[PDB]
């Protein structure tokens, strides 16, 4: 913040709900709690300029957890190949994936 | 989520476009602004529900409150311009050109 | 640039670290110029309100000059602190990274073939 | 306005920016923006004349659109990074839109056509707030995100506004519109130097405020609002002419006066960063400002314009309007260069 | 399915970290049938 | 990057309760009293490891304890229990308040025949101690080493060299 | 002000009732033994799981079994 | 893509005339269209056919200035033996200014535009050789 | 799916009644029958002209009060908090501010219709 | 059901398109009512509840007041609908077809990206706490009475100041 009134006075008007890893009602952690925590603890201390290069792995994991682009790519590719193989006639959907399974408790 | 966010961003874009190009009635422009408000609230709501971030669900309601306050101010201004000119046409709002 | 300096304490006029610098001498040219500005401001106020420019409002003039000097002392102290901090960080960083600020060795003038351009 | 409305409205105008500059959260900075926007309008439309209503409507529409664009930026940054503050990894378009919308709020060119009209419509004592106090919040929002801004966009807007303000100043005869255009030019300098060293952006903001407030109170003194009207101060109030001249010249930016320090220091930084072309062009075009200030100086202080018979009673009657703050700010704005090192 | 696609690592994770990441419904029911997927999505919202 | 390590279908096999939600509710309180150490060890495993693949052996002990508990009930207090959970199943939300008499019958039957005692209102919800030889998982998040901070300039402040070196001002 | 209050009581009873009820709404919570118990009850309600904590051998108060005497006791709620 | 515009400096001047002329013509046309959009959005015209005529005139004028500039610059660099001499860009900018004057039916614009546009082009060339950078990024 | 089914059934029932009402009756359409109604005499002017709203101020005030309603509607879940004192103080401040705004408007004649 | 959410978002886009084209304020209000309903449905389908219902309520109230204002001030002898103006009609159809074609184009260029019509409906919900109880959005919103009191303070002040501002603008 431009003027650090809150840090100066020791109060926390709005600094406690900045990210997904902050305290949630009834201790229900948000999606990607672990990833965000890792990224932020990695990036503490070192400046932003250094973090942008030295916490990149953590940030990449975090964005993957939150948006999930690569997961969508992977599932799309798997189901695309499934469709191609099925149209060719070289694959069958197993019983458990088809609709009849031995349902587990 | 992805397709929904794309369509919502397009909706906000269209409402912004509608606001930027007028069409005589100031009330319609106010309604376009109000529609952008709707789209932004929906964006925030879906983002929060997707992330399960219940600490950020206090914020769409603040968006609604402040958008309502500004919309009320806009309506009052419409009342005043109407009292001045007899209509809400934006053409009449041209005195300050000089 | 200096906002993120480690040990920065938010919204502190003079951090305690500043007491280690020689304090301003109270007849400094800067503070004297501050007093002059205050006196001129008092005279300007008189002139604007249509008053005896130099005779009237001597309490007002005294307050103006003293207030200007009083503010100037502390502001000057803070500025000295900030420039001293800048120099401290300067030299610490340079000492830490001798590789990126190597010390140049200078050849004498005898060995340097400076071109000569006649002024004909 | 009744006292309770005065208290609440003025207190909200004061609150908004304070929230913006003391909020760590983008939504709360947006809340500060909305506070300022909502609370200013009743002060603008206090007169309830046809021009006042139209000025208030123009302000409302423009500022509401800007606020919505900024809110879109905030929401998309949330969608991306699960947080309410801009990070180095934030998408570039989000920062571009934020800069663009805060530019619209600030009045910078090419989103500048709205400011002159509103300033012309509204009375002087609110024009002061509009051209001074309402810029602190948006510029604070930018300064808090300075390391991530786009040099190309910022320089383009800055130079555009310098050129546009300089050219617009000439044609206008109205003091209110002239001060609007001066605001545009000085904001152009502020944003030009923002991405490189925001300390100097804040220095320029301070000096511009400290120069504009005295001028606005000078205009308020006799409710002057035209070149012809201000030309009559040699008769109505001779004393002020000297400081008015000095202050206009300073705003223009002549060396001995303080106005040089902002421009000189900003040019120095830009040159350090190798921004030679933009620095040269901005310095060159900042001289039309001196031209259309020198015309005012000619009209008021150096030449004596025709007066009216009825000004004699204005002479007869007494005056008690100039404040202490006028003298303080005017002197401390037009006689402070020798203390420049302490300022930067 | 992906026996012969050129470059596929069968169990490859999309995450650098080796920590366990809970599987989301898309991964869990993706290859199953539309009925199971829509159940996972709407069973509670669309009431009991 | 690395191939995930899912456990095999064979090691994900265990005898399972196959008893309905109403039955579990009816048996909950005594099932919370007896079968506490086993469940609590498994729960500590879940929370400490954070990896579902690393607590399977303890989860199967949980299942075995549940089977033992229910087998004992079926052996001794079977009919009162059937009555009790029939009455519970009938209720819309499986509320206890509707079947108290049958609850009393079942509770007395277990108390005398099997020696069990029901928990009071504030028993099953208190945090408890657990004893395990399973070592505390270090680096549970598989966290990478934290990057080292910036070096800190150390020294004592001194006045600026040759005053504020600004263009021409002497100081 | 007896006269004005008495008149208000008859000519604008609605506002008299409203202000009185608002005043009571503020006064009573401070003046009442039971107020402390609301937060205690809401803390007693166990929405989430009680996470067991590993016994390092030197934790003397937290129990090992739910039916052990040690630990918070809702007798106060039972006979509020 | 920006590849088309950055291809202008693939090979020094005096060569690939036609290509460089195309590139400058396109750039001039783009500038003209932008200016026309501004000039129609503000200061509207009575008829929509008037508006489209205005956009056509602005666009064609700007394209003509750009085409003449590129052609003359390349022709100068080719006929004379100096590839990278800013005097070439100066002559091209003067040609552009003269073409503007002709399009506007005015000799004063011809002269003023020649001087200003020629100086602008020469300074552009000088910057490209000397490594000047417009719109730099913070280095401090 | 049940709510969608029942709402669509209601829609279809209403629309079916309308269609029957429009396709069953025997009709005769002519200009005098179709022309608008105004107590047996022809319209002096169309009904699309401006119609002054004498309660505009109260109408706008309704917007803000309804948003206050929105802010207050979470109270049933709020009371299930641990910070009961904080919740109480905040709700009391909110409602008292509501009351003060209404009282100021009343004393300033906001609710008195404009003539 | 697979296309449920995408259809709702497209309907929202169409309602917003109509509003942008800006017919008479009466039709604008009707269009925004339909759009608010569709948005509430999208939020409901995304696991929300209180937020969707609140948007619907507040928007119904807002459009009520807006309609009242339009009948008085924003009126014309011949109000223009979407279809009345041929340009509005043509651009309505153009916008619909343009969005259809843009959807196709984005799908083709990025088979998986902003839009995944193939695989649509496979990513609506990401995660859910299966055995939770307190996970309802009303709880998060009510948090303003405990953990985010600053939000309440600013919003309440906004409404309070709104009262005075509106009165003095309408004086
Ligand atoms: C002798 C010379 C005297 C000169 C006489 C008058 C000269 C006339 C020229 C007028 C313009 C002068 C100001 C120029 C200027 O503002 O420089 C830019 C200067 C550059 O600031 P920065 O380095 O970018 O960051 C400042 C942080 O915002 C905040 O930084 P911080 O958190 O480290 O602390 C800021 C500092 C600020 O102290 C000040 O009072 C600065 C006020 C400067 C205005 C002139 C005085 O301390 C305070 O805020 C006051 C402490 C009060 C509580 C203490 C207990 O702008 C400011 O600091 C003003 C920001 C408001 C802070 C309050
Ligand atoms: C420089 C820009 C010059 C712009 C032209 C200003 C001008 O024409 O003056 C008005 C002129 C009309 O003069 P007037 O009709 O004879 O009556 C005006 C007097 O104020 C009639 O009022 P008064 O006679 O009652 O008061 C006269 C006043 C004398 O006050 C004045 O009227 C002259 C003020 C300007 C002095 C300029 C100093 C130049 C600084 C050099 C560095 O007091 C004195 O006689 C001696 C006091 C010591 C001089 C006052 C200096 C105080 C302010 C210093 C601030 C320095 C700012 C730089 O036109
Ligand atoms: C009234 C006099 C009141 C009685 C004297 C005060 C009591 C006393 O005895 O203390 C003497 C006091 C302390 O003396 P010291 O430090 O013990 O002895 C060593 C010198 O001060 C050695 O001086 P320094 O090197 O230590 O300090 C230098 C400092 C000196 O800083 C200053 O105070 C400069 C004063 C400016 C005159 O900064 C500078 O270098 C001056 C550069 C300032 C810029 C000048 C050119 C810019 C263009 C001019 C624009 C002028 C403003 C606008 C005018 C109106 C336009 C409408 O000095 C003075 O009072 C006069 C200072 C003279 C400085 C040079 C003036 C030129
Ligand atoms: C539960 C209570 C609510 C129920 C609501 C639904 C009401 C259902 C009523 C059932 C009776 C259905 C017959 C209704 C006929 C009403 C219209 C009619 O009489 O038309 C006569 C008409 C008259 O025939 P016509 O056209 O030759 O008469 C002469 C026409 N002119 C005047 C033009 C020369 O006969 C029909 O064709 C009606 C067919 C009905 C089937
Ligand atoms: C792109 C063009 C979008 C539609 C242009 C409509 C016609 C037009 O002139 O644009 C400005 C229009 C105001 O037009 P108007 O004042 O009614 O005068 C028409 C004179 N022929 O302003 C408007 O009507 C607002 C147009 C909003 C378009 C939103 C949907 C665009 C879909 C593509
Ligand atoms: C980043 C990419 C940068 C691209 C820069 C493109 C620069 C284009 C040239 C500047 C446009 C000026 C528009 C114009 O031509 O003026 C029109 C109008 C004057 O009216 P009129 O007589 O009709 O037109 C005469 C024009 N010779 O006068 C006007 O309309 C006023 C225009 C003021 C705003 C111009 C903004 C230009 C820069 C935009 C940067 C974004």
């Amino acid at each position: 913040p431009f003027l650090d009134i809150q840090k100066k006075l020791g109060i926390s008007l709005d600094r406690h709900f900045m990210f997904l890893s902050a305290e949630q009602p009834y201790k229900n952690a948000a999606r990607c709690h672990a990833f965000e925590k890792e990224w932020i603890e990695c990036a503490h201390g070192i400046g932003g300029t250094r973090a942008k290069k030295e916490c990149k792995i953590e940030f990449d994991d975090f964005e993957e957890c939150l948006l999930r682009y690569k997961t969508m790519r992977r599932m799309h590719d798997i189901k695309k190949q499934r469709e191609k193989l099925m149209k060719e006639g070289k694959y069958t959907p197993p019983p458990h994936h088809s609709g009849r399974e031995e349902p587990r408790p | 989520m992805p397709s929904t966010f794309f369509n919502l961003t397009m909706a906000f874009s269209l409402s912004l476009l509608g606001t930027l190009m007028f069409r005589s009635h100031l009330m319609s422009t106010l309604l376009c602004l109000e529609g952008m408000v709707l789209s932004l609230f929906i964006m925030t709501s879906v983002t929060s529900l997707n992330s399960n971030s219940m600490s950020s669900m206090p914020i769409p309601i603040t968006i609604l409150v402040f958008a309502a306050c500004e919309a009320a101010v806009g309506l009052a201004l419409l009342v005043k311009v109407s009292n001045t000119y007899g209509t809400d046409y934006v053409q009449n709002l041209n005195l300050l050109q000089c | 640039m200096m906002n993120g300096r480690p040990g920065h304490e938010p919204l502190k006029f003079l951090p305690d670290e500043a007491r280690s610098l020689p304090p301003p001498k109270l007849n400094d040219p800067r503070l004297v110029y501050m007093g002059l500005l205050g006196y001129c401001t008092g005279l300007m106020d008189n002139m604007l309100r249509m008053r005896p420019v130099m005779r009237a409002g001597l309490h007002r003039q005294l307050l103006f000059v003293t207030s200007f000097v009083f503010a100037g002392y502390f502001y000057l102290k803070r500025q000295n602190y900030l420039y001293a901090v800048k120099d401290h960080d300067m030299f610490g960083y340079i000492k830490l990274h001798p590789e990126d600020f190597p010390e140049k060795e200078k050849k004498t003038y005898a060995e340097i073939l400076e071109p000569f351009h006649p002024v004909r | 306005m009744n006292p309770i409305t005065l208290a609440i409205i003025y207190f909200t105008i004061f609150l908004g920016p304070v929230i913006t500059m003391s909020s760590t959260n983008l939504m709360l900075m947006w809340v500060g923006l909305e506070f300022s926007l909502l609370a200013i309008i009743p002060m603008l439309i206090n007169k309830k004349n046809p021009r006042s209503t139209e000025a208030a409507t123009k302000y409302f529409v423009t500022q509401a659109t800007a606020s919505m664009i900024i809110l879109l930026a905030i929401v998309l940054n949330y969608k991306q990074l699960g947080t309410w503050m801009f990070q180095q990894q934030t998408n570039g378009l989000i920062l571009n839109m934020t800069l663009m919308a805060l530019s619209m709020k600030l009045g910078l060119a090419p989103f500048h056509f709205w400011l002159p009209e509103v300033t012309q419509g509204i009375p002087l004592h609110m024009g002061l707030i509009l051209l001074t106090w309402q810029k602190i919040a948006p510029l604070s929002i930018l300064i808090q995100i300075y390391p991530l801004l786009n040099s190309t966009i910022i320089l383009m807007l800055a130079i555009t506004s310098i050129f546009m303000g300089a050219w617009g100043g000439l044609n206008q005869t109205q003091m209110r519109k002239i001060m609007a255009y001066s605001s545009i030019a000085h904001m152009g300098w502020m944003l030009a130097i923002l991405p490189y060293n925001p300390s100097l952006t804040l220095l320029n903001l301070m000096i511009y405020i400290i120069l504009t407030a005295p001028m606005f109170m000078a205009l308020m003194l006799n409710n002057s609002m035209t070149i012809n009207s201000i030309s009559l101060l040699w008769n109505k109030t001779p004393a002020m002419l000297t400081m008015i001249s000095l202050m206009l010249l300073s705003l223009g930016g002549l060396p001995p006066l303080t106005g040089f320090l902002p421009k000189w220091i900003i040019i120095t930084e830009l040159m350090k960063n190798n921004c030679l072309i933009m620095a040269t062009l901005m310095a060159m075009m900042a001289l039309l400002n001196l031209f259309f200030y020198t015309r005012l100086i000619y009209s008021t202080s150096l030449t004596m314009f025709p007066t009216n018979n009825n000004s004699k009673m204005m002479t007869h009657q007494t005056k008690t309007k100039p404040n202490l703050m006028f003298s303080t700010l005017a002197i401390m704005s037009t006689m402070t260069l020798p203390l420049a090192p302490q300022l930067i | 399915i992906m026996k012969d696609v050129p470059n596929w690592k069968v169990g490859e994770s999309v995450f650098h970290t080796t920590r366990w990441v809970p599987p989301l419904i898309g991964e869990m029911y993706g290859l199953r049938t539309k009925e199971e997927m829509s159940n996972a999505n709407f069973g509670f919202t669309w009431y009991t | 990057p690395g191939i995930v390590e899912l456990p095999t279908l064979e090691e994900l096999k265990v005898e399972e309760v196959k008893v309905s939600s109403a039955v579990l509710k009816a048996a909950a309180h005594h099932y919370g009293a007896q079968c506490d150490k086993t469940n609590k060890e498994f729960m500590l495993c879940r929370w400490e490891e954070k990896d579902p693949r690393r607590c399977l052996k303890e989860g199967k002990l949980v299942n075995g304890c549940a089977l033992n508990f229910f087998r004992q009930i079926k052996s001794h207090c079977a009919e009162p229990f059937t009555e009790y959970w029939t009455c519970l199943d009938y209720s819309n939300m499986q509320l206890f308040r509707h079947c108290r008499q049958q609850q009393a019958k079942f509770d007395q039957c277990v108390l005398d025949k099997l020696g069990w005692v029901r928990p009071d209102l504030g028993q099953l919800s208190k945090v408890t101690k657990v004893k395990t030889d399973r070592p505390l998982p270090e680096n549970p998040y598989h966290s990478r080493a934290r990057p080292e901070p910036n070096p800190v300039i150390e020294g004592d402040l001194k006045p600026a060299k040759h005053g504020t070196r600004f263009f021409f001002w002497t100081v | 002000i007896s006269a004005f209050l008495k008149n208000a009581w008859a000519k604008e009873p609605v506002l008299v009732v409203s202000f009185s009820v608002w005043g009571l709404a503020i006064i009573m919570p401070m003046i009442s033994p039971y107020t402390k118990y609301a937060s205690m009850i809401n803390k007693a309600t166990p929405y989430n799981y009680p996470v067991p904590v590993r016994d390092d051998g030197n934790m003397p108060d937290v129990p090992s079994h739910p039916q052990d005497p040690l630990g918070p006791s809702l007798d106060w709620l039972k006979n509020l | 893509v920006k590849r088309f515009f950055e291809s202008y400096h693939e090979v020094p001047d005096g060569t690939q005339c036609h290509r460089k002329t195309y590139i400058t013509t396109a750039l001039g046309g783009i500038c003209g269209i932008i200016g026309s959009a501004y000039s129609v959005s503000l200061n509207p015209a009575d008829s929509t056919l008037e508006a489209v005529a205005r956009v056509g005139r602005y666009t064609f004028t700007a394209a003509a200035i750009g085409a003449m500039f590129g052609l003359t610059t390349c022709v100068s660099a080719q006929v004379r033996e100096k590839p990278d001499d800013p005097l070439n860009y100066f002559i091209g900018g003067c040609a552009g200014g003269l073409t503007l004057g002709a399009r506007t039916h005015s000799y004063g614009t011809a002269a003023m535009g020649c001087v200003y546009m020629g100086t602008a082009a020469a300074l552009f060339k000088i910057g490209k050789l000397e490594g000047w950078e417009l719109f730099p990024t913070p280095k401090v | 799916m049940n709510l969608y089914t029942v709402i669509f059934i209601n829609i279809l029932l209403s629309l079916t009644l309308i269609l029957v009402a429009f396709w069953l009756p025997q009709m005769n359409l002519y200009s005098e029958k179709a022309n608008p109604y105004e107590c047996g005499f022809d319209p002096t002017s169309s009904a699309r002209l401006p119609f002054s709203m004498k309660f505009f101020l109260v109408a706008i005030t309704f917007l803000l009060f309804d948003l206050e309603i929105a802010l207050l509607l979470p109270l049933p879940w709020a009371i299930q908090t641990i910070k009961t004192s904080t919740m109480m103080i905040m709700a009391f401040i909110l409602v008292t501010i509501l009351s003060l705004g209404l009282a100021y408007e009343w004393t300033q004649k906001g609710l008195e219709w404009t003539e | 059901m697979n296309n449920y959410i995408f259809v709702l978002s497209s309907l929202f886009l169409v309602g917003c398109l109509g509003l942008a084209l800006k017919p008479s304020p009466i039709y604008g209000g009707l269009g925004l009512i339909v759009s608010g309903f569709v948005g509430c449905l999208m939020v409901l389908g995304f696991g929300g509840s209180f937020l969707g219902l609140m948007v619907f309520l507040i928007y119904l109230g807002g459009m009520l007041v807006v309609f009242g204002y339009t009948t008085a001030m924003a009126t014309e002898e011949y109000p223009e609908t979407w279809g009345s103006n041929w340009l509005i009609l043509g651009f309505l159809v153009l916008g619909v077809i343009m969005e259809v074609f843009l959807i196709c184009v984005l799908n083709y260029y990025d088979e998986v990206g902003v839009i995944n019509l193939d695989g649509l409906g496979d990513w609506l919900m990401y995660e859910v706490d299966d055995v939770g109880v307190m996970l309802e959005g009303g709880i998060g919103v009510a948090a303003m009475y405990s953990c985010a009191t600053w939000m309440m303070v600013v919003a309440g002040w906004s409404l309070f100041a709104g009262i005075f501002i509106i009165i003095e603008i309408t004086r």
